[PDB]
């Protein structure tokens, strides 16, 4: 909208209330949109004995499907913007605008690979709030989209080459960060709720879990078509908003299909005192906040009068 | 508030031929439905769910069709086993409130058959008691409907009388009925006779078997 | 497949609770749902309720809901139906079922509302009625005669009526028991016999009422 | 210094609070930073480690917040200093898990011998006392032996582990059997 000249500014995407309120609208979106058959969600107050809340209601199938949003400055704020095409998120930003609004953000629910979002302008990016700590998220943006089709027939199609051809350069840019001298290593998820251990995400109002084993198992700096991954849709999903348990009635179409665009990853790496030179990667995911931040970063809101 | 309705109540089919039987709902249920076989004294068997899909070791001649608020089960030719209540379930709703038909009874068709009529004065054991039971018996009839009257002295009996009948007969298809009036001593010895008497298709007149008191 | 394995029948006073259980055996248990059904004598199935037994989350029907629980536990693979504040129109047969949902513990769940496996059932009756044995009284004797045992005053049901320990079974006919407005079950049973056969072979109704523990034996003689 | 210790085969749980009564970012590692167990928003992850398969948490608390590790099956090799990190907090918890069997078997005859010994994690020095049915004790730290076994040892014994000023106590069950004089 205007570019101010000469100013430099502050930015910091890991704490950044723009998140938290995407956050909460997302959440509140879902709560009034998706209706579980019965949802259960836990309640434990130092009493002793628990009593889980239950709630049953009407079901109806209903296909849902992602429309982007535009935040516009609250109340008293202003947005500022970084314009420095390859933005690392937090430091100083010395390109920056003030904007109306942010760019149309589509709020895609899922795990480990980030799908339908921005791509970076220059070269492949990586973020983090701290890589020297391992129990932390890694945010990979790409440059080149991969195209990634699922049916509900049980299974997802990504094209071997791209695949390999954006695995190479995600390994170039962890060595940069961690040592040229490292061998990356990608391996499937390590554990923890299956949303988290498969790629978990939604297609015409279903919940799909597909195995990511094939997409995850290379060695970096050290049939052969398409890769087909085996799907599953469930009915009794861990709700991602807070501890939960969601029941949703079984599929009623027999035709469902989504194309996406993986445009980003979400990546832990293994720590350890291992004085291997070699990092670990493994896919990961689950707070939907680092899906935000990963259209957010480069946005920050302040207050002007 | 799903109401299943089953027609008709009572089946009467002759061996080895087709049977069909239907099953209404208040509204839909789309095909959410399904069939259950019951015999005297034992759990129901599931037959059909999904309106129209056979259960695991249900025999071919079993069908089942419709969707929404109407429904039926047809048997193909019936064997001996296949005489039973059916049942039909809806299973639509959310939050689930499943309900059920008040079942249709299969039945053998044979002939007409005419009752055999015994009466039973009250036992001196029970007499003793201070009671007096009567029994009449009509034994191996059919078709089931029977109207059975108690006549002592003449008069009309009604409200002091019970009655039972049996399953139908696995050999012959016939019935057999009871029926057992009990008054006090004192007033079984304040009469003379005691008459039952027997309407039946098979019997071209009102049978009356009877005995005096003493 | 699973096994369904119920409980004893049950004899309570209107106001009491009762707990029936059910065993279910052979597959595995958190994917199955299990429904409770009864039936009064006489009348038709009722839906009581249903358990979705991963979710630990069961669902009632409206007319009985506030007096009637249903649990399973998962450890022994049982499932139970309480229910509260009996009344006498409470008397019916309780039929625990069951059904497979589908991989529950992979997240898989069709929630199926029809009912594959049954249970045999259980007689669970509500009366103010006190146990008590059975009364028997001849029913004493063309070219077949009728004999036969009434089997008065008791409670409650079942009662069990065989002939000559059981060596006479042809042309027997034992009726269903009716209630008294005593609050007492009586019932005949009878037999049509040869005629030329009185004065030589003799019959004996043996009548069992295991509630009360009696067991009685009654010759049945032309006179 | 938190010590916890621990039985072979058992369950523990290792406590972790914030401050306040909410769910919120923890993880649990062990002394070489290897990822036990955490979660992301509202889903529980694990890490590469030997726990993963018998190691989890109670979510229904999280909400409370309390991140507790839980782990069963212990093995003696769980033993670790493991260290939940919270609110840039870092709760250090030290667990040692034991093991005592009878060399063996529990079927034995009068005047025969009774060994049992002591599985401990290495850089542990336990104390250990023992107490049969009929009063007798033994101690010592990692073998204990009764020579001779009376009929009246017949039954369950008691053994407490001390170590760091905390012990656990093992039951174990020996047969001693009588005979026609
Ligand atoms: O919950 C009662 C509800 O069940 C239905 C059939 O699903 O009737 C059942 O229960 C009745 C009352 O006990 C019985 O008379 C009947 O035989 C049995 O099917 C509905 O009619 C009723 O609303
Ligand atoms: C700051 O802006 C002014 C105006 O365009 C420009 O002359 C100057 O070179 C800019 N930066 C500095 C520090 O000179
Ligand atoms: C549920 O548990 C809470 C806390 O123990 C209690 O306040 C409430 O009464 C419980 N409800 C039931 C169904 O007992
Ligand atoms: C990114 O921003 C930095 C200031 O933090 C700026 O110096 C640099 O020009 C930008 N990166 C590039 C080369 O686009
Ligand atoms: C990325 O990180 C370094 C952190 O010390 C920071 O100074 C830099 O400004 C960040 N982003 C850019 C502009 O490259
Ligand atoms: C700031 O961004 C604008 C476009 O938004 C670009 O034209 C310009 O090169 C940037 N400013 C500088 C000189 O870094
Ligand atoms: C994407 O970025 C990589 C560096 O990570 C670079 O090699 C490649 O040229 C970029 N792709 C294009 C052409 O946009
Ligand atoms: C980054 O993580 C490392 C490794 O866990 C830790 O030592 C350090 O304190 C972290 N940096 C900051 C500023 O929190
Ligand atoms: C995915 O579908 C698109 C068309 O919608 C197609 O162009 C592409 O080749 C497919 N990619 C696969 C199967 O990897
Ligand atoms: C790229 O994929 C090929 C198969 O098409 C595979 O053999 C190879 O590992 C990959 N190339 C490298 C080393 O980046
Ligand atoms: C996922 O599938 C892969 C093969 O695609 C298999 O090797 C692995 O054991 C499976 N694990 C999960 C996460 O179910
Ligand atoms: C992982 O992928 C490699 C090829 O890079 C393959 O040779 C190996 O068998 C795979 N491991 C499995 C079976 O998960
Ligand atoms: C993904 O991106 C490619 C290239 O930009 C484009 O051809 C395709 O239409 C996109 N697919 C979807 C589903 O957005
Ligand atoms: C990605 O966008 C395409 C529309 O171009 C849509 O078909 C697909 O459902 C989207 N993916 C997800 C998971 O929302
Ligand atoms: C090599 O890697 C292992 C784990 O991958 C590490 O523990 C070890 O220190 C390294 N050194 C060896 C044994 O080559």
């Amino acid at each position: 909208e205007v570019v101010l000249v000469n100013v430099t500014e502050n930015f910091n995407m890991w704490k950044n209330d723009m998140v938290e309120q995407m956050h909460e609208d997302i959440c509140s979106l879902w709560d009034q949109s998706l209706k579980p058959c019965v949802k259960l969600t836990p309640l434990c107050v130092g009493a002793g004995s628990c009593n889980t809340s239950v709630i049953t209601q009407a079901c109806p199938k209903v296909s849902f499907e992602p429309i982007p949003i535009h935040y516009c400055a609250p109340a008293g704020f202003a947005i500022l913007k970084c314009n420095n095409k390859t933005f690392n998120g937090t430091g100083p930003c010395t390109n920056v605008s003030t904007v109306q609004c942010t760019h149309g953000i589509r709020p895609v629910v899922s795990s480990q690979l980030l799908l339908n979002g921005s791509l970076a302008e220059e070269e492949v990016v990586i973020r983090s709030v701290n890589f020297t700590d391992n129990a932390k998220t890694i945010i990979v943006q790409l440059n080149t989209s991969v195209e990634i089709n699922c049916t509900g027939a049980g299974h997802c199609n990504i094209a071997r080459a791209k695949w390999n051809n954006t695995l190479k350069q995600i390994a170039s840019k962890l060595r940069e960060q961690f040592g040229n001298n490292k061998t990356i290593i990608f391996k499937q998820s390590s554990g923890g709720d299956p949303e988290i251990v498969t790629h978990w995400f939604n297609c015409g109002g279903e919940f799909f879990y597909c195995n990511s084993t094939q997409l995850f198992n290379s060695t970096w700096f050290n049939g052969s078509d398409t890769i087909t991954l085996p799907c599953r849709i469930k009915q009794i999903i861990n709700m991602w908003c807070k501890v939960g348990k969601a029941m949703y009635a079984p599929p009623i179409s027999g035709q469902i299909r989504c194309s996406s665009n993986i445009t980003g990853l979400l990546l832990t790496r293994d720590g350890g005192n291992s004085n291997n030179e070699s990092e670990i990667f493994r896919p990961g995911g689950g707070d939907m906040r680092d899906n935000w931040r990963s259209e957010l970063y480069k946005y920050k809101v302040v207050k002007i009068e | 508030d799903i109401v299943m309705t089953q027609s008709p109540a009572t089946l009467s089919v002759s061996p080895g031929e087709r049977a069909t039987l239907s099953c209404r709902a208040s509204e839909s249920v789309s095909s959410d439905l399904a069939w259950y076989q019951q015999k005297p004294g034992q759990a129901p068997r599931l037959l059909i769910y999904g309106a129209s899909t056979r259960a695991t070791g249900v025999p071919a001649r079993f069908s089942g069709s419709g969707s929404g608020a109407e429904f039926t089960l047809t048997i193909s030719s019936l064997q001996s086993e296949d005489f039973a209540v059916y049942y039909c379930q809806q299973y639509n709703n959310w939050p689930p409130r499943y309900t059920f038909g008040q079942g249709t009874r299969l039945e053998i068709k044979r002939t007409v058959a005419a009752p055999s009529v015994f009466i039973f004065p009250p036992s001196d054991e029970q007499l003793k008691s201070g009671t007096a039971s009567v029994v009449c018996l009509l034994n191996n009839f059919y078709p089931r409907e029977a109207k059975v009257q108690w006549k002592v002295d003449n008069a009309l009996q009604s409200g002091n009388s019970q009655e039972s009948v049996t399953e139908q007969d696995s050999k012959d298809s016939t019935y057999s009925l009871s029926s057992t009036l009990t008054l006090s001593k004192a007033d079984y010895e304040k009469h003379k006779v005691y008459a039952c008497e027997v309407t039946h298709q098979g019997l071209s007149s009102p049978v009356t078997k009877s005995f005096n008191r003493g | 497949e699973v096994q369904l394995v119920e409980s004893g029948a049950e004899v309570k006073k209107p106001g009491s609770s009762v707990k029936v259980s059910c065993k279910a055996s052979g597959d595995t248990f958190i994917r199955y749902s299990f429904t409770w059904v009864r039936q009064a004598p006489g009348q038709g199935l009722e839906w009581m309720g249903r358990i979705i037994t991963i979710l630990d989350v069961a669902h009632y029907a409206p007319h009985l809901q506030g007096r009637v629980t249903i649990t399973a536990d998962k450890s022994t693979s049982t499932v139970y139906l309480e229910l509260r504040n009996l009344r006498s129109d409470d008397t019916a047969v309780y039929f625990c079922a069951g059904v497979y949902e589908g991989e529950a513990d992979e997240g898989e769940y069709d929630n199926n509302g029809f009912l594959k496996h049954w249970g045999q059932g259980t007689l669970v009756t509500v009366s103010s009625a006190s146990t008590k044995g059975p009364s028997v009284f001849p029913l004493a004797p063309g070219g077949t005669a009728a004999l036969g045992c009434l089997v008065k005053d008791y409670f409650p049901e079942p009662v069990t009526v065989s002939w000559n320990s059981g060596a006479l079974t042809s042309g027997v006919h034992t009726f269903p028991a009716v209630l008294q407005s005593s609050g007492l079950y009586s019932l005949s049973s009878v037999v049509t016999v040869p005629s030329s056969s009185l004065g030589t072979q003799t019959y004996i109704c043996n009548v069992n009422h295991k509630p009360s523990n009696t067991k009685v034996d009654k010759k049945v003689e032309p006179k | 210094k938190k010590v916890v210790l621990g039985k072979k085969g058992d369950t523990v749980e290792l406590t972790c609070t914030a401050s306040q009564k909410k769910s919120i970012q923890f993880h649990w590692k062990n002394s070489n930073q290897i990822k036990i167990l955490g979660n992301q928003g509202s889903f529980l992850t694990k890490g590469p480690s030997k726990l993963n398969d018998r190691a989890d948490s109670r979510r229904s608390l999280w909400d409370q917040g309390n991140f507790p590790l839980i782990i069963k099956n212990l093995k003696i090799e769980d033993s670790d200093t493991y260290i939940c990190e919270v609110e840039d907090q870092k709760e250090e918890v030290q667990l040692l898990v034991f093991g005592l069997t009878a060399n063996s078997d529990t079927h034995l005859l009068q005047g025969q011998s009774l060994t049992l010994t002591l599985e401990s994690p290495p850089g542990s020095s336990p104390s250990v006392q023992c107490r049969s049915p009929r009063g007798k004790n033994i101690q010592g730290g990692k073998t204990l032996s009764v020579s001779q076994l009376e009929l009246q040892d017949s039954g369950t014994w008691t053994c407490t582990v001390l170590q760091n000023q905390k012990k656990v106590e093992f039951k174990i069950d020996i047969v001693v059997l009588a005979f026609q004089k």
